[PDB]
């Protein structure tokens, strides 16, 4: 669970995602990391612009 | 016949034993005239009467 | 379906009742009475004449009722032969079983996963007609695979 | 034996009879508890209580 | 798929044998219930002939039978 | 989704449970007729008590230890008192209850929709299927095992190796105040239950012709 | 690239594995008959104990200090009780199931990257198939010992150097109370487990012609 971030410019999007939790015991880890384009390398998002 | 010695019985059986840290042994067991014992890797027979 | 085998692993009814039905076109005794089945087949088409010789022809026959023999779960089949009475006892009965050791040889080198093979041959001693003027080609002599076929 | 007895003796006597479920389970009761299992390629049943 | 085909038809599945019946008295080459007689000689699943597999979540690829012995090709590889 | 599926099990296992209990009303009297249990009863309406009889037991103890029996008896339920036989429509009459309740919301819209809903509800269908088999011979197995119980212990008893119950009943006359009145006073105990006998004379050996 | 490596290496052990279980069902009566176990335990279905042989050891301690043994004897495995005889399938069986998951990640763009796709799962069907061959020769040479070591048992025993296992029976009559009986029970223990002997006198040699 997470949320999106707003950039100054519409050329791309990151998202905020930190709530990690793996079931089963009542755990759950708090890692908040960041997001990559899957076989690009980049960091936009797939949508239109105009 | 309960018999205590520091031998172990193997052919004519038993029904209740108690090996103490020593190195005794008492056997509670079925009346029998004829044991069959062994020194330590060696066999031989108890003639035991009454 | 994707695990459970849906059949029996090489055996179809269609193809069964289609060679039983050229195996009697064929002239070769075909039988079934509840889960027992009688396959007789006449010796003058098959060995040489009083004798443990084979045409070149019945390998192709015996190919074909091995094929059809495999169609079934079996467990033990029976094998027993037939002659005329022609010299002897012993030679009308030796003469029998080998016979049913060469037949049952080639069946057990054939495909037939049977656990049991049993043979022996009685000679001339209970015909099936009483009209014995043939030597080899009269119908009483020949050979017989009984079999069960179970669950 | 007083306080310190640390080399108090190993007993023992006759080993157990049998597991008396085993009458159900022959029947065809299954015991108490189980749960139902699943068997392919014969004719039998099997169920599971406590790890056997 | 014709179990009973060219012949009478399907009558019903005895779950006796676990077999169809054809309407011509025979019983069927196919199954019908899973107590039947299979000719099974061929499987599939890990740590088999062992304790099965120890359904537990890993932290690592390590996957560990119930008797202690291990399985590498049940394991990943790296 | 998979809710086709489990409701198509619930449906597939209410219509197989009403043809199970419409099949085992039709045959009606030929049960009954076997499994009597008033031909059965002792003498004072007490039920007989179930007996389990194991035959040719091994068991490993451990490593290096075995025990090796020839045969075992067990009292699995121990008799009393009764007022009524037992009938098997408390042994194998199952329940029913329609189901009335498909949840409208997965409703097919497409028909590759359609073509999935109506595989995952046959595989469901026939699950339920076989889980109502399955309750069936789990009370056809139990029922068998209570009659057994009950023969073996009438020919344990024909074989002279149970001690039979004992009863013992007092006897009064009027009781009670001038209000309240009874006429007879007659109280049944039983102080011994049935048990098996250890002894070795009492065994009573059978034969045939 | 990784990806590539890892499925290479998942189906070439899957294949190879399936080819394996394969030919190893296909021949089947033959094997049985090598690794028969049923005609090798004893009297009291004690599976018979594993020794090992070793001929002409010696050990450097460090300078000045060497140790030389013509002959070593050792026991590996203790005999011990068998409800079975053992089979070689939980010895010689190994698992398989095809894994049917890509997950896209280092991406098939152009040809070049389908072709080093390509190659890089043609070298990991290599490892496979040489990962699973190092381990079905791993397996055999496991069996080849604990054999080994039965038939050495076997024929030391005959060369008079190991002592025989030694088991006493006791008897008992009907047993129990009068809720459960058992006819007769006899309890099987052992109390010497076989070992060798050190003893100079008790040796037999042989000699055929």
């Amino acid at each position: 669970i997470g949320s999106f971030n707003l950039p100054s410019n519409a050329d791309k999007m990151v998202i905020t995602f930190n709530t990690m939790s793996i079931p089963g015991a009542e755990k759950t880890i708090s890692i908040s990391a960041y997001a990559i384009d899957p076989n690009t390398a980049r960091t936009a998002l797939a949508s239109r612009t105009n | 016949m309960y018999v205590r010695t520091n031998l172990t019985i193997l052919s004519p059986g038993w029904l209740a034993s108690m090996t103490s840290a020593d190195g005794t042994h008492a056997y509670e067991m079925q009346k029998s005239p004829v044991l069959l014992v062994s020194w330590h890797g060696k066999v031989m027979q108890l003639k035991v009467e009454g | 379906v994707p695990k459970l085998p849906c059949r029996v692993d090489g055996a179809c009814d269609a193809t069964i009742i289609k060679m039983m039905t050229d195996l009697n076109k064929k002239g070769i005794k075909v039988a079934s009475v509840g889960q027992n089945y009688l396959i007789s087949i006449p010796a003058s088409a098959l060995f040489a004449d009083q004798s443990p010789r084979l045409n070149w022809a019945s390998y192709s026959l015996l190919n074909e009722i091995a094929a059809f023999l495999k169609q079934f779960r079996k467990i033990a089949i029976t094998v027993t032969s037939y002659s005329s009475k022609y010299v002897s006892v012993k030679r009308e009965r030796a003469l029998t079983l080998a016979r049913s050791r060469v037949v049952s040889e080639y069946l057990w080198s054939q495909g037939v996963d049977s656990r049991i093979i049993f043979t022996q041959g009685l000679g001339s001693d209970k015909p099936i007609t009483s009209y014995t003027l043939g030597g080899d080609r009269s119908p009483n002599a020949r050979v017989e695979i009984t079999f069960r076929r179970a669950v | 034996y007083g306080p310190n007895a640390k080399s108090m003796p190993t007993e023992e006597g006759i080993p157990p009879s049998a597991n008396d479920l085993l009458l159900h389970v022959l029947e065809g009761v299954p015991p108490p508890g189980s749960r139902r299992l699943v068997v392919s390629g014969g004719d039998a049943r099997a169920w599971l209580s406590n790890e056997k | 798929d014709g179990c009973c085909s060219k012949m009478g038809g399907i009558n019903y599945c005895d779950s006796s044998a676990g077999r169809l019946v054809c309407n011509n008295g025979f019983y069927s080459t196919c199954y019908c219930t899973r107590h039947a007689v299979m000719d099974l000689q061929f499987l599939m699943g890990c740590c088999l002939w062992h304790g099965g597999v120890y359904p537990q979540l890993n932290s690592s690829g390590l996957v560990v039978c119930n008797d202690g012995y291990v399985s590498e090709e049940c394991s990943l590889q790296k | 989704k998979e809710t086709a599926l489990s409701v198509g099990a619930q449906a597939g296992l209410a219509w197989r449970a009403k043809i199970i209990d419409e099949q085992l009303n039709k045959q009606a009297r030929n049960l009954d007729a076997i499994y009597d249990f008033n031909s059965l009863v002792l003498e004072h309406n007490i039920l007989p008590p179930v007996l389990l009889e194991g035959r040719n037991t091994l068991n490993l103890a451990d490593a290096q230890s075995i025990r090796i029996s020839d045969r075992t008896y067990k009292v699995a339920k121990q008799a009393h008192f009764i007022t009524t036989p037992p009938t098997w429509r408390q042994y194998l009459w199952m329940d029913y209850v329609k189901p009335e309740a498909p949840n409208v919301t997965l409703l097919p819209k497409t028909k590759a929709e359609k073509e999935i809903w109506c595989i995952y509800t046959e595989r469901g269908w026939k699950n339920g299927i076989d889980q109502a088999n399955t309750i069936l011979e789990e009370n056809i197995a139990r029922i068998k095992e209570d009659f057994g119980g009950m023969i073996l212990y009438r020919k344990l008893l024909a074989m002279n190796m149970v001690s039979p119950p004992y009863v013992s009943h007092t006897d009064l006359g009027v009781t009670g105040d001038g209000s309240e009145i009874h006429i007879d006073d007659r109280v049944l105990r039983i102080t011994a239950l049935p048990e098996l006998n250890v002894n070795s004379a009492e065994w009573r050996a059978a034969v045939a012709k």
